[PDB]
RNA sequence: UAUCGACGGCGGUGUUUGGCACCUCGAUGUCGGCUCAUCACAUCCUGGGGCUGAAGUAGGUCCCAAGGGUAUGGCUGUUCGCCAUUUAAAGUGGUACGCGAGCUGGGUUUAGAACGUCGUGAGACAGUUCGGUCCCUAUCUGCCGUGGGCGGAGAACUGAGGGGGGCUGCUCCUAGUACGAGAGGACCGGAGUGGACGCAUCACUGGUGUUCGGGUUGUCAGCCAUGGCACUGCCCGGUAGCUAAAUGCGGAGAGAUAAGUGCUGAAAGCAUCUAAGCACGAAACUUGCCCCGAGAUGAGUUCUCCCGAAGGAACGUUGAAGACGACGACGUUGAUAGGCCGGGUGUGUAAGCGCAGCAAUGCGUUGAGCUAACCGGUACUAAUGAACCGAGGUCUUGACCA
RNA sequence: GGCGUAAUGAUGGCCAGGCUGUCUCCACCCGAGACUCAGUGAAAUUGAACUCGCUGUGAAGAUGCAGUGUACCCGCGGCAA
RNA sequence: CGACACAGGUGGUCAGGUAGAGAAUACCAGGCGCUUGAGAGAACUCGGGUGAAGGAACUAGGCAAAAUGGUGCCGUAACUUCGGGAGAAGGCACGCUGAUUAGCUCGCCUGAUCAGUCGAAGAUACCAGCUGGCUGCAACUGUUUAUUAAAAACACAGCAC
RNA sequence: AAGCCCGCUCGCCGGAAGACCAAGGGUUCCUGUCCAACGUUAAUCGGGGCAGGGUGAGUCGACCCUAAGGCGAGGCCGAAA
RNA sequence: ACGUCCGUCGUGAAGAGGGAAACAACCCAGACCGCAGCUAAGGUCCCAAAGUCAUGGUUAAGUGGGAAACGAUGUGGGAAG
RNA sequence: UUGGGUAACACUAACUGGAGGACCGAACCGACUAAUGUUGAAAAAUUAGCGGAUGACUUGUGGCUGGGGGUGAAAGGCCAA
């Protein structure tokens, strides 16, 4: 094999999708819950996003809508969640995984956003 | 270079291409390189004078498509491939001047005569 | 009697052919080739030798030898043939004429048809020709590899035996010289290089990428910008890495014999290599070297771990590991992974605005942005708790110690 | 019925240009799986025994005859004598 | 209907819903997710998309694959029942953008002109003849083994008894 | 409750899994209550099991007639379906 | 040609037991039961049960068993010029 | 049909017209070579190719002819797998 890279569970189309809602999810509602390779990359499909949407302007609010198709929690990221993480760098929204539920055996934490 | 090959020639024995026969000491699946002696039967030339297309001579080839690797690493290729015809007289050509540059290991150690005629050495 | 070698006589092999029907036709479907796996030798060149129509040279015939190498096309379905261009050599035979529960089917023994021959004829003819199917998820056994246990366990090692090849050619220092009227035409050793078969490794050269970048069509977000979908739309290019027409490495020597060359010395007080003894003498033999390897029955070793506790299996986070299992690292005495920053890289000129321009989008501001499955710093985040497998120092019996 | 013959014919053989892996030799990737896990769950197939090895013998290439030696158990994957 | 909720078979109407050379791709309307799952980047195929150099050398046969393969202009051989063969062959152009001309009543119709301009590629994304020569046979379309042969087999107008 | 239902998101089909019908099948339609049996899993779901309800036309179709053709009666033939 | 047809012998037939390593036919010898003794096959140093038994001799080859047309002062013995 | 050359026979050019069991084809038709499948749904299907394509065509329903039969452009082909 190879070095370790991104991990596509099903195929290609199914693994820049899923990414993508999941994602609007942690700033809709600060509670979400997947599986193990659960939000461990979608922690990346927020900040980026968040950066580069830092500071409101043109070349950064468009950005924020073209990952996440939404216009209600795509304006709350902004005048909310920042300027509201101003000074503090890194540690967007990070979790601790928790342990797996019923149905199909996979621990999973809850997002959540500090 | 393999058999039934087209190259072209160096000298001036009113030849213009060649067409490889076989190999003089080497039993391989089609082979010939640079420096090694090999039949062969022209296709385009003069046929008048001295009957030259058809009959089969010796030639030495001289230029090749592959590239072949120096001491130092680096390695060097050509466009196409090209020949020298020779006669009986142990090892030497027909005609009167040479077209085209030559390899080093191809003059001291080998030949000496071939390469005092060479317009050309890299 | 130095190649050749009749008549005749005596044998060996059984590759050829004819072929005496006990074996199979309650049927081991046919030739050859093809493809694939396994087990051997009555050989052409080279090497070492015997005879010589062996003066020398060059050849003829025969023995030995596999060590390496036997890598190719045109007509025919054809097997063993016309032939062509190479080749130092490019032998032969067995394996139920090895090999179809591995392949290929081009051939022969089907339904059509054509043709000749036989027949009045349908039709026929081991005569020919065109088209025409060849199956099965192996249970057992065998072998090639990988593990779990058993002889109390973790870690680190050893390791009987088992597997192995070298050959040929060119060039330079010495020959178109020695020899011979001429023609013609040979030879240690030390080195460089040209053809080839054997563990890996790539920094260099080169081949690749649904990472990435660019162009572009349809369609949707009104347009622009920037993007989604045809699971990179399509077209072009391309890094790491793996790989390749890439690179680094791959003994000598020693010992014992055969053919053969000799020593000493008898049987025959001579002589003699032998008959006893003895000195030398082959790319082959053993070893050296590399690889595998305790199911190598001499089936191993070591230390430490259960002899009431001096550990270990399970667990958690990740691999210089990996199909299951195993293996290896770490578990706060932590950097293992992610985030952030930086370093090291891939592309290529941004948003906006000014003036651009009718516009496509050409300009200036930006030799600007965007992006990454590398590394470092940094623990900021994420590696807890707790349970448990668990024999209990088995005997008969030598010295030393007390 | 013999000979011969435009156009046409998925008819048979053959040669050239261009092109193509068809071949000389061959890397990975993509979709859907295989390897493992929850649930649902047949049908084919077997005289008995059965882990052999080295020779010899036999209709002169049988694991099962003869003489010795030997053989630890189970399991996964394959190519398949 | 075929034993079964068997990717088989089965008549008519809607062929002007929107973009192009069309009752082709993408997409409203409408309908539907009723063609068993979960984890790991083996060896091991069938399907699939082509490779640096050579290139059929494979092969019974290039089977298979690929290639040419839109439109407009120029041009086009042997042969011939002069009908044809001929989209023979061969060669060029074919993007976008600005400003215009011509045909027509007009088209959201068609044919052109001048200038500017970008890419390796302009029919840059939906099909799609490769071409040529020799030879055997049958004339051809058609007919023929529904379940391995469509072939030089059969038939046919014509000729003859 | 991974495949019953709601919302959102992501897709499939378009002569087609859309709409209206013939033949044929036939109540399988709808509602309520359930599921032991059927649904290649589960099911609080069903074209499944049970009990009810639903297909109210003179102008729709049947009903009527006729074509190829067929039948019965008289005529004529050992005999006659 | 894995015969037809005669002859001798021998087996398959209707044969023990037993040796010959194994064995259809070679050698010896013929089946009630349980039991005792003594012999045959063959074997008798050990595994293996029975004498490492008696007299004499040969070979030295480990020959102990394929082997041939052909050669030999290897060696021993005998007769004759 | 028009115009032109010619007496005519007829010819040439343009236009019109557009046949032809003709060629490419919507729907589709046929179906040479291989692999898959081969206890396929079972009475023969799938995939990659390949060739031919308005008529003597294709198709629904109704009806007629039957076994030693008929029929048959004869293949021993067909007459409910």
């Amino acid at each position: 094999h190879r070095k370790s890279g991104r991990q596509l569970n099903r195929n290609s189309s199914h693994r820049q999708a899923m990414f993508r809602n999941m994602a609007g999810s942690l700033v809709r509602h600060e509670i979400i819950k997947t599986t193990l390779p659960k939000a461990k990359e979608l922690r990346r499909v927020v900040e980026p996003l968040i950066t580069l949407a830092k500071t409101d302007s043109v070349a950064n609010r468009r950005l924020a809508f073209a990952r996440t198709r939404d216009n209600e929690i795509v304006a709350k990221l902004f005048n909310e969640l920042g300027p509201r993480f101003a000074s503090r760098a890194g540690g967007y929204t990070r979790i601790l995984k928790c342990g797996f539920r019923a149905g199909d055996n996979a621990p999973m934490a809850y997002i959540e956003l500090v | 270079i393999q058999e039934q090959t087209m190259l072209n020639v160096a000298d001036n024995s009113g030849a213009r291409r060649v067409m490889c026969i076989k190999v003089l000491g080497g039993s391989h699946r089609r082979y010939a390189g640079v420096g090694d002696i090999i039949k062969i039967t022209i296709k385009e030339a003069i046929p008048r004078g001295k009957v030259k297309k058809g009959d089969v001579l010796k030639a030495v080839v001289v230029r090749t498509k592959k590239g072949v690797r120096r001491p130092d690493g680096s390695v060097i290729r050509f466009d196409g491939n090209a020949c020298v015809l020779l006669n009986n007289n142990s090892e030497q050509p027909i005609g009167t001047r040479i077209f085209g540059p030559v390899t080093r290991e191809l003059r001291s150690e080998k030949f000496m005569k071939i390469i005092s005629l060479a317009p050309e050495v890299l």
